[PDB]
């Protein structure tokens, strides 16, 4: 008389184990977000850990920059927008890498704490090495600080980019 | 007098409907 | 004036970026996304 | 190795968390004599099989609250075991722990912290300043 | 403007009527439990709970019909 | 500090469970913890609690006392 | 057949020797007190039924009687009301005068100097200054003297008589058993088209024969003796004629479906009368008719005795996969099924839905009612309108924290696993970490984004860096989403292109449409909404996530968490679970109540705050001959608002002159009733910082020496327990924080309003 | 991990054992009490802090104590 | 003039690199060395 019915359930156990704390969800088991998360630079197979961190550093740094341009103390003018644009993505940035470098140096020690343990299974965190992590630090950085930078220099040749978009380079 | 800016962006969120459904779709045809 | 790219539409800065974006932003990832797809060992 | 079957459970929230595989896990095992549905200890109803059991649990105190307050209390399964599983793969049962329930006297059972006088009689902390032992510690 | 009213005719008088008697043919045959209850041809004999359900849809739907064919100029 | 005396442990103790488990399921999130994050113990938040309302009651009588003081005179 | 009357006859004897026993309801403490506790605990478990016996027959026959209680208790204080407002007031010099007499019911004895509190009100009368609305509301009602207000207030008393016979009645000789209590379908069907249906159409045939004629021949001047009674217009059928001229077809035009002819008292305008200020009664005449139709016809919704119907049973054991829509399919493939079994047998839930619907339904009053004034002479009352709008704020906040505080008693005391397998029920529990974890997280950004940047505000207006600041002249926020609105629903009348082509006036003039004035003051102007809209807004979003993130914690962790896994065992209201785990201190579903108690509060003070200050701002005012309207406080909130300096300055300082300069006047108790909540509020401070440990042992000490004078009391005074300290720390705490803002509310408004 | 101490003064009503929430007490055989066994706290390791025995000990004063000590994984009683 | 930050007093440079150092340079490197210190294994 008991149907617990989970034979058709649209909501399954992940990866059919009921007691992981865990459900099998259109956002963690989806074939298109599996392929998604799975494919970002932290994930993808084969990267080795300093392209991981080159691509993560790339598309960081460069949005970092945005926020304080437009609604930043230096807004009024374009030249001090991009520079404190700049400096606080590479501020940022430092900092990160900063917290990296010691995440790294404390957590392995002897056998890691944790979801770092060598018997642990997290699978969302496979960066197991202290090796992986600072050649993963060493991309961050150098993919923030470039990406920054590209940023900025675009956002100061703004003037130049918006005629070279519209075919104003052109006249001459 | 031709359309709005909010009208643009009203068209370009509701065409995001059909781009999802045309997505699930395409992958339910792959299989 | 006639010696740049206008538009007296609504939000004509899109065009500023949607052509790049379709034209020569996002194909070489779309045909990397392709290359992938149709490389992978069963 | 730990034989049973698993409840049926959809899943939950409130299982297995990083710790079951780094440090240590529980698991309580039960024979009962129907398919019947009971609450687990962190949330949720499951479906306990008809056979013997099997449930994976993140601390003790949930296999004492399950075993004590609902197998026993409840369904009347007096045969639930608790082991404590640790990463290498060595299981240790640990309750009852000689086979009869802690509240019920067994013979061979040495006392363990007892001490030999009533409360009032623990000495006063300056008598054993720097010593490092404790009041109730105390001969 | 006040949306327009007709003075009474046959014609309302039709369309009530046809309303609750086109209730009366589905509901008899359509609805979950009719025949419940005391009994009152082509309906499946109706009980009086279904017949006075039809009948209290009928002026319902009929005076919704009604309202709204005069306000729009019969729509 | 009207929250650190108020509220005590066992509430939010429940709520740091709720965001350890969050923690452990989202992915791209690299961190993690050394030390088990914990509510603060019962005697440290009523000194915690102790300390916030001090240093409130410092803060917001000197503020005061030198202003309605300074802003009268020299 | 199915639904029927059973009860039970003499089932509890009607003897007063149980009065004499204090406690019998409990068992533990029938055996008397041995301890000041037990008195304590005799007042809190004196209406907790479901712990005085298991049965649940008995339980609901008391759930029925106690409600005829309640009801005569309403009865005897609305009777207080109309007797007052007929023996004790100026309602006849008000009539007169609407604009330029100040409502009073209320009227002192002079003792002590306290009838210095007899204000000039005007009309040649001394009393309080009363904000509830009752003189509005009567006119608006067509009672005219204070005769009739002798009436209602006579009646009011005999219904409360027969209010508590009936519960004498249906507990001591007829007391229905639980299976009439279980009647879903007959009981909606009798309380939409019986309660809600007739009371709608009842008060529609008294509007339109007694408040439209009355109020129509008032707002045309005429005097308060030369408007005839009531009952005139029902038997002299040529006066009703001459007011509204399509009364002299008769019923006709009702029974031929030609309504339209109907058109001169069933109006349909929109907006306000210029006259009075408030809502058309000709508009709520038709309003409340369309409810009575609409409600009569929902109450024949429900399958009782007939077949024709719809069964509670079958619609929720049908709201499943994969009967759902295809993205609501999640629920699970047992969905609403064994829903059913919570609301046979457990009142706790039922009354958990209630409270939170009481909640919204005066959440809607507070807000439609300012925006939309229903009665004459009603917007321009300001001290009437702030009250009755925190009034009623108040009241919906304590609903609403009711009913998330009888959710987490059904929890843990008549939720049953087995009845909940892999339903939605079961499945909400079973992420509850999900839920608490997202709502958290909401919490804190909610919190960023709204508090945050009102502290960056404060500290670049005090760098002197205004253009760095989110205002409407610096980094701007403008909800545009609301803005939107307000022109959608003021071009919907006339004033996406009039979709309600049939209102004439602006439904509410908050969203736009023009000014209404009634006395040389303002009813109602547009709402502008701007950057400093836009943080406030966010503010109430950020209070109200948080609220709702203690209490829906306490519901869902009530049987238990990862720290105590069997609270349920515990029970619903427990102190904790030691000191162990670290420190198990406020674990149980009842201190999450007590804990979103303090935050139902500091979220409406702010909401209160909000209405006071943006009416006074840009609403409320004198308008002058020329049409020029000069605000309360003049339009200072767009640019003091957006700082808590601000509010602090601008708001809390300088709109507490009136309460602070009080004394020696009329609004002298205002003054004193201002001190009053500030020393409640650190009274209670005093029993939320501290534990009954030291209170113990300072107990013993005061015991020592009642000991050594022979005059200890026998039954032994102890401390408060850890609940009953917490819970006499939030009463006082609310009851001083609301008596400070209501003594600063009123003071203000009696003064300037 | 927390210190539990079983006195002299106990009865062996087994209430304190019955009240552990992670079964840190058992009880022994003994002969100081007419009950004839003694509670003793063989898995102090195990104990959380609760001192749900101490409510449970009818003696004045109590038989059994807990003295909050040094902070575990399972005497903080966490699951992760 | 009275539109930014200066000093009258000898080197008056010194606030202009100190307040940067100590409040925003130094101390995430030194909340770095406390942080190594207090997770250090025995
Ligand atoms: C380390 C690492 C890590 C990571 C990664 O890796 C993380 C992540 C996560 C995710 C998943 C999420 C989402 C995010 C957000 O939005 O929020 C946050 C924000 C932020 C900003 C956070 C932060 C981030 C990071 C930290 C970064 C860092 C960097 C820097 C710069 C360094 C610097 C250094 C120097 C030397 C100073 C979360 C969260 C949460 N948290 Mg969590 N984390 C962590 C840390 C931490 C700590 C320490 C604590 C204590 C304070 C906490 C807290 C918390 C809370 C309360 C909460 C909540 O509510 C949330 C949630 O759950 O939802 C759902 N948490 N996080
Ligand atoms: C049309 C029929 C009808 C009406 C009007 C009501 C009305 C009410 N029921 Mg109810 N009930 C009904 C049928 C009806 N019931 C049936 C058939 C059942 C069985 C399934 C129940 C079972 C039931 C329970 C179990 C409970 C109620 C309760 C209530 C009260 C809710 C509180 C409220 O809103 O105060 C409304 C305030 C008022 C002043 C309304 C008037 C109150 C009087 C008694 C109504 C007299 C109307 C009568 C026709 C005389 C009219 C005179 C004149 C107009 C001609 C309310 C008085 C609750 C309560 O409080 O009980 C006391 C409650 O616990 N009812
Ligand atoms: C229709 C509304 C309604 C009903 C029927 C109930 C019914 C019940 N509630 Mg409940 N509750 C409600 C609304 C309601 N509540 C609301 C709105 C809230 C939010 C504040 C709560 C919060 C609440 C809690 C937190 C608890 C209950 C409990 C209970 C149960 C026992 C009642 C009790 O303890 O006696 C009441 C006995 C008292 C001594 C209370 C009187 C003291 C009040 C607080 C003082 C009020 C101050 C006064 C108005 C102003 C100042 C006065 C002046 C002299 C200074 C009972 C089933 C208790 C329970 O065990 O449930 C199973 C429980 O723990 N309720
Ligand atoms: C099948 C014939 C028919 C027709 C032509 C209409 C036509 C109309 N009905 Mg109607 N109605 C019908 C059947 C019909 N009804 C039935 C069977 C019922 C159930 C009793 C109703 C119940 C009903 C209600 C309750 C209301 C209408 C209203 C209206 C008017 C809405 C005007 C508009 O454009 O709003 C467009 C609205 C939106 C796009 C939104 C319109 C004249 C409304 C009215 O009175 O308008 C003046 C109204 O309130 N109808
Ligand atoms: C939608 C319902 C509704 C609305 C908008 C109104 C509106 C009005 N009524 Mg009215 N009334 C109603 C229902 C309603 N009534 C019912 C059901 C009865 C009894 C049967 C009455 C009895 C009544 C009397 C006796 C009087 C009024 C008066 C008035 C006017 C004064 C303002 C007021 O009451 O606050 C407006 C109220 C609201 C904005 C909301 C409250 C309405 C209910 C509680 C909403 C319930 C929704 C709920 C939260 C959702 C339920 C859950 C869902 C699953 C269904 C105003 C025009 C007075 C007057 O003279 O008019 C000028 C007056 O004397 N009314
Ligand atoms: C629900 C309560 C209620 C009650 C008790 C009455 C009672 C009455 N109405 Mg009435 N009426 C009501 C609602 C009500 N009405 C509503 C909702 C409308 C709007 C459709 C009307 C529209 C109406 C008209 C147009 C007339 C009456 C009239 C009358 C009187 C004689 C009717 C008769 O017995 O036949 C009587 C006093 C008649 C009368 O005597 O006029 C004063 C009359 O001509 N009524
Ligand atoms: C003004 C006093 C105050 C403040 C600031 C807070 C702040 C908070 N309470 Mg809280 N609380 C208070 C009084 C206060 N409470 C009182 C009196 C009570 C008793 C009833 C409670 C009861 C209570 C409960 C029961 C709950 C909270 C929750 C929260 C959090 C909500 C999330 C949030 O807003 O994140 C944003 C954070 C803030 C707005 C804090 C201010 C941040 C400032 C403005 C910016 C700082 C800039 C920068 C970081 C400074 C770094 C400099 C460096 C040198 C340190 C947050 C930490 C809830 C929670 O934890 O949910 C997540 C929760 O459940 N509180
Ligand atoms: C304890 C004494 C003390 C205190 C509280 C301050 C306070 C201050 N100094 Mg200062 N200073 C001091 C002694 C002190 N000074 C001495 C003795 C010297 C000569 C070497 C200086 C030279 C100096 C310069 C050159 C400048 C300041 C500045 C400042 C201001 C910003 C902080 C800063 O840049 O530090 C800078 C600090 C130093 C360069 C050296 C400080 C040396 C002292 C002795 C260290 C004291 C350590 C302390 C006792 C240990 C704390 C223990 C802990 C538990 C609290 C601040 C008002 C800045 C300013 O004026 O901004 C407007 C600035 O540019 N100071
Ligand atoms: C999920 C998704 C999405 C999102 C997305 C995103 C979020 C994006 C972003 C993006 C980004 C954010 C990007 C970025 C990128 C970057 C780059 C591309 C960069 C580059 C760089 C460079 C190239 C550099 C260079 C350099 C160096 C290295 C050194 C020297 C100098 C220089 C500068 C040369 C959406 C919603 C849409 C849709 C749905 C889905
Ligand atoms: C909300 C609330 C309130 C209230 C209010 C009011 C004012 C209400 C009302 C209500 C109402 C106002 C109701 C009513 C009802 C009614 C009814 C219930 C009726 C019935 C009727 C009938 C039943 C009839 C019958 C008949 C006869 C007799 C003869 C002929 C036939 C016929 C059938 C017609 C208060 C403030 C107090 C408190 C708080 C809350
Ligand atoms: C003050 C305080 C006490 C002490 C309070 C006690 C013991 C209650 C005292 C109640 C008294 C006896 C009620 C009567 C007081 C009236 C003012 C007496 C009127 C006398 C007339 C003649 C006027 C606690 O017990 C406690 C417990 C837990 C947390 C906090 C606290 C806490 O803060
Ligand atoms: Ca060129």
């Amino acid at each position: 008389k008991l149907n617990y019915r989970l034979d058709t359930d649209p909501v399954q156990p992940y990866k059919g184990d009921p007691f992981n704390s865990n459900f099998s969800t259109a956002i963690t088991d989806s074939p298109l977000a599996r392929a998604f998360i799975n494919n970002l630079p932290a994930y993808r197979k084969g990267l080795t850990p300093f392209m991981r961190g080159l691509e993560i550093g790339m598309a960081h740094g460069y949005f970092l920059v945005g926020p304080e341009v437009v609604v930043g103390p230096l807004r009024e003018t374009a030249h001090g927008a991009n520079l404190s644009g700049l400096i606080t993505a590479i501020y940022i940035a430092v900092s990160a890498c900063l917290g990296i470098s010691i995440f790294a140096i404390t957590t392995f020690q002897g056998d890691p704490r944790g979801a770092y343990g060598s018997t642990s299974k997290d699978s969302l965190r496979p960066l197991r090495n202290r090796d992986e992590w600072y050649q993963l630090n060493g991309g961050i950085f150098l993919g923030a600080m470039g990406g920054a930078v590209f940023a900025y220099l675009l956002l100061e040749n703004f003037d130049a980019l918006d005629s070279i978009l519209r075919g104003g380079v052109n006249v001459n | 007098m031709n359309i709005s800016d909010t009208q643009v962006f009203v068209a370009l969120v509701v065409a995001l409907l059909p781009g999802l459904l045309a997505f699930r779709l395409a992958t339910e045809l792959y299989k | 004036d006639m010696t740049q790219l206008t538009g007296s539409y609504a939000a004509s800065w899109l065009p500023w970026i949607m052509i790049p974006l379709i034209f020569y932003i996002l194909p070489f990832p779309v045909f990397a996304l392709i290359f992938i797809w149709i490389e992978k060992e069963a | 190795t730990l034989e049973g079957q698993t409840p049926i459970f959809g899943g939950g929230t409130g299982g297995l968390l990083t710790k079951a595989e780094r440090e240590e896990k529980y698991v309580i095992t039960w024979t009962s004599p129907k398919e019947q549905v009971f609450e687990m200890p962190t949330g949720g109803s499951a479906i306990m099989r008809q056979g013997k059991n099997k449930l994976e649990i993140a601390r003790k105190e949930y296999g004492i609250a399950l075993g004590g307050q609902q197998l026993r209390a409840k369904f009347k399964i007096n045969d639930y075991k608790i082991y404590r599983v640790y990463p290498n793969g060595e299981t240790q049962m640990i309750h009852p722990a000689d086979g009869v329930f802690p509240e019920k006297v067994n013979q061979g059972r040495p006392k363990v912290r007892y001490v030999d006088r009533n409360i009032g009689s623990n000495p006063s902390p300056a008598k054993l300043k720097f010593s490092g032992v404790q009041p109730y510690d105390a001969p | 403007t006040v949306p327009n009213t007709i003075s009474w005719s046959p014609q309302v008088a039709l369309i009530i009527s046809a309303s609750s008697l086109l209730i009366l043919l589905i509901a008899s045959r359509s609805i979950k439990y009719p025949q419940v209850g005391a009994k009152l041809p082509v309906l499946g004999s109706p009980s009086v709970g279904t017949f006075v359900a039809s009948m209290a849809f009928g002026h319902v739907v009929g005076a919704g019909i009604v309202l709204g064919l005069s306000n729009l100029g019969w729509l | 500090s009207f929250m650190f005396l108020i509220t005590w442990r066992g509430y939010w103790q429940e709520l740091i469970e709720t965001l350890v488990w969050a923690h452990e399921k989202t992915p791209l999130s690299f961190g993690y913890w050394r030390d088990k994050p914990v509510a603060l113990s019962i005697v440290q938040a009523r000194l915690v609690g102790l300390t916030h309302f001090t240093v409130g009651y410092i803060a917001t009588y000197g503020a005061f006392l030198i202003a309605s003081t300074a802003g009268k005179f020299g | 057949q199915k639904v029927r009357v059973v009860v039970d006859n003499d089932p509890v004897p009607t003897s007063p020797e149980l009065w004499a026993k204090p406690g019998h309801f409990d068992r533990t403490l029938a055996r008397g007190p041995k301890t000041t506790t037990w008195i304590w605990n005799l007042h809190a478990n004196a209406h907790d039924f479901d712990t005085h016996t298991s049965d649940l027959e008995d339980i609901s026959r008391k759930i029925f009687a106690a409600h005829f209680g309640h009801l005569a208790v309403i009865f005897i204080w609305l009777s207080g009301m109309y007797f007052h407002g007929a023996k004790f007031s100026n309602f006849e010099a008000w009539m007169a005068n609407p604009t330029g007499v100040k409502p009073s019911a209320q009227v002192v004895w002079s003792l002590v100097g306290q009838d210095i509190l007899n204000a000039d009100v005007g009309g040649g009368f001394h009393g309080i200054q009363i904000t509830s609305g009752l003189f509005q509301l009567w006119r608006a009602a067509g009672i005219t003297n204070t005769f009739q207000l002798y009436c209602t207030a006579i009646g009011g008393l005999v219904m409360a008589a027969i209010m508590l016979f009936a519960g004498w009645f249906h507990y001591h000789k007829r007391a229905p058993k639980l299976e009439w209590f279980q009647n879903w379908e007959a009981m909606m069907n009798h309380h939409l088209a019986g309660l809600l249906g007739l009371g709608c159409l009842g008060w529609a045939g008294h509007q339109i024969h007694v408040a439209l004629p009355v109020n129509k021949l008032l707002d045309a001047g005429v005097a308060i003796k030369d408007i005839p009674l009531p009952h005139e217009f029902i038997l002299n059928t040529s006066l009703m004629a001459e007011l509204y001229p399509s009364f002299a077809k008769g019923l006709v035009p009702f029974f031929t479906l030609q309504w339209g002819q109907y058109a001169d008292f069933l109006t349909f305008k929109g907006g306000l009368n210029p006259v009075t200020g408030g809502l058309w009664l000709s508009d709520t005449a038709h309003h409340h008719l369309a409810l009575a139709v609409l409600f009569i016809v929902a109450g024949h919704f429900y399958r009782t005795n007939w077949g024709i119907g719809h069964s509670f049973k079958e619609m929720l054991d049908d709201a499943k996969s994969p009967n759902m829509l295809p993205f609501l399919n999640f629920i699970g493939p047992v969905g609403h099924e064994g829903l059913d079994k919570i609301f046979e047998t457990s009142w706790h839930a039922n009354l958990s839905i209630h409270l939170v619907q009481f909640g919204t339904a005066s959440l809607l009053v507070a807000h439609h009612m300012y925006a939309m004034p229903p009665y004459p002479y009603l917007a321009t009352d300001y001290a009437t309108a702030l009250s009755l709008f925190t009034h009623h704020v108040w009241i919906a906040g304590f609903c609403i924290v009711g009913g998330a505080a009888h959710a987490a008693i059904f929890m843990v005391r008549d939720y049953d696993p087995a009845h909940h397998v892999n339903n939605i029920l079961d499945r909400t529990l079973r992420h509850r970490d999900v839920i608490i974890s997202h709502l958290a997280w909401v919490c804190q950004f909610l919190g960023f984004h709204s508090f945050a940047m009102y502290c960056h505000n404060d500290t670049m207006r005090a760098f002197g860096r205004p253009q760095d600041m989110f205002s409407d002249t610096g980094i701007q926020l403008q909800p545009i989403f609301a803005q939107w609105i307000q022109h959608i629903h003021t071009a919907a009348v006339g004033a996406l292109g009039t979709t309600a082509p049939g209102i004439g006036a602006p439904v509410s003039y908050a969203w736009g449409g023009g000014m209404v004035a009634v006395g040389g003051k303002v009813a109602m102007m547009p709402i502008a909404l701007g950057t400093a809209d836009f943080l406030i807004h966010h503010i109430h979003a950020f209070t109200i996530h948080v609220t709702v993130l203690v209490l829906f914690k306490g519901v869902l962790f009530a049987r238990g968490s990862r720290l105590v896994p069997d609270k349920a065992n515990l029970g619903f209201r427990f102190p904790c679970d030691g000191p162990g785990r670290g420190g198990t201190c406020q674990v149980s579903a009842w201190d999450h109540v007590f804990l979103g108690l303090f935050w139902m509060y500091n979220s409406l003070s702010m909401v209160v705050f909000h209405f006071s200050w943006k009416m006074q701002s840009d609403v409320w005012g004198t308008v002058d001959s020329d049409g020029i309207v000069t605000h309360l406080t003049g339009g200072n909130f767009a640019t003091s608002s957006i700082t808590n300096n601000g509010w602090l300055r601008d708001f809390l300082w300088a709109q507490s002159a009136q309460v602070i300069q009080s004394y020696n006047s009329s609004l002298s108790a205002y003054g004193l009733m201002f001190l009053a909540g500030h020393f409640i509020f650190g009274f209670s401070l005093m029993f939320l910082f501290s534990g009954r440990g030291y209170w113990q042992e300072l107990i013993e000490s005061i015991v020592w020496a009642h000991n050594k004078l022979k005059v200890a009391p026998a039954i032994q005074p102890r401390a408060l327990s850890i609940v009953h300290g917490r819970a006499v720390g939030v009463a006082h705490y609310l009851l001083g924080g609301i008596v400070t803002t209501w003594a600063f509310f009123l003071a203000r408004m009696s003064a300037i309003g | 991990s927390h210190t539990v101490k079983i006195y002299d003064t106990c009865i062996g009503c087994t209430q304190c054992v019955r009240a552990c929430p992670t079964d840190v007490l058992e009880m022994v055989p003994w002969d100081g009490c007419k009950a004839a066994q003694i509670a003793s706290s063989p898995r102090t390791e195990d104990c959380v802090g609760c001192k749900r025995c101490e409510t449970a000990c009818p003696t004045d004063f109590l038989s059994i104590r807990v003295y909050l000590g040094a902070e575990t994984t399972r005497s903080m009683g966490l699951a992760y």
